[PDB]
């Protein structure tokens, strides 16, 4: 045999692996949180885009904190050793460190160590990519004119939002953050490693999109994405 | 254009 490098993860597997997509749109009114309007389209061309990349796409509508946790414990507990890696899109309200479920909030440190490389051992080597479309807190951007591992290794969060910031959706054309995701998927994934596909996605979203709003609190405000990268390879969705 |  030649001389090996192994910078980057193993994708050949029999399987690309899950990829559970989340899709809180209508919440309990008690909870006092708005409808979604647009989570749809988001969901719809996030199942599109995955499914292209040989993802095994799960989507669930609207579930409750338990639920949330439920779903997350028992995907964790299936076998996925014929699996190259794992997905997991969240779209609901947020706030930093939170994602609600239709009835409460669910802490996203809970959803995320059902999968620590000792919790999840058929996936403990491979990336777990959470991708995340929820508010970080309340704060806008006004712009400016221009051998053993680490539990938390090999965890990616691409998150929609930087830390303590709102997270724009679009009623009619879906998420500023999973539309710009999408496309750069759709455009680049049999070309660029992850981290430069997620770069595109964080220049396409700072530059193209701006809010529009009668009030002017929430008028002409920018958003910047913000990858989280505890991975320990180079990812390539082909191979 | 909408908050989450």
């Amino acid at each position: 045999s030649g001389i090996s490098l192994d910078n980057s993860y193993k994708m050949d597997y029999p399987e690309m692996g899950l990829c559970i997509i989340i899709n809180n749109k209508n919440f309990h009114k008690s909870t006092g949180m708005t409808s979604r309007s647009g989570t749809d389209v988001d969901a719809a061309n996030l199942r599109e885009t995955f499914r292209n990349l040989k993802y095994e796409v799960r989507n669930k509508n609207d579930l409750t904190r338990e639920e949330i946790v439920e779903l997350m414990r028992d995907v964790s507990k299936e076998d996925h050793s014929k699996r190259s890696s794992f997905v997991c899109v969240l779209l609901s309200h947020g706030e930093e460190g939170i994602i609600f479920g239709t009835n409460g909030p669910v802490d996203l440190k809970k959803i995320t160590n059902f999968f620590r490389g000792d919790r999840c051992r058929s996936l403990t080597g491979k990336p777990k990519l959470f991708i995340i479309q929820a508010c970080r807190g309340t704060e806008l951007d006004c712009g400016i004119e221009t051998h053993k591992i680490p539990v938390e290794a090999d965890f990616l969060y691409a998150c929609s939002t930087a830390p303590g910031y709102y997270s724009w959706r679009n009623s009619k054309d879906g998420s500023w953050f999973i539309q710009s995701l999408c496309a750069m998927l759709k455009q680049y994934a049999d070309k660029l490693e992850f981290m430069h596909i997620l770069t595109r996605v964080n220049r396409k979203v700072a530059t193209e999109f701006e809010s529009f709003s009668f009030d002017a609190t929430f008028h002409a405000k920018k958003q910047i994405p913000c990858i989280v990268s505890m991975l320990t390879k180079e990812l390539y969705f082909y191979h | 254009d909408e908050v989450d």
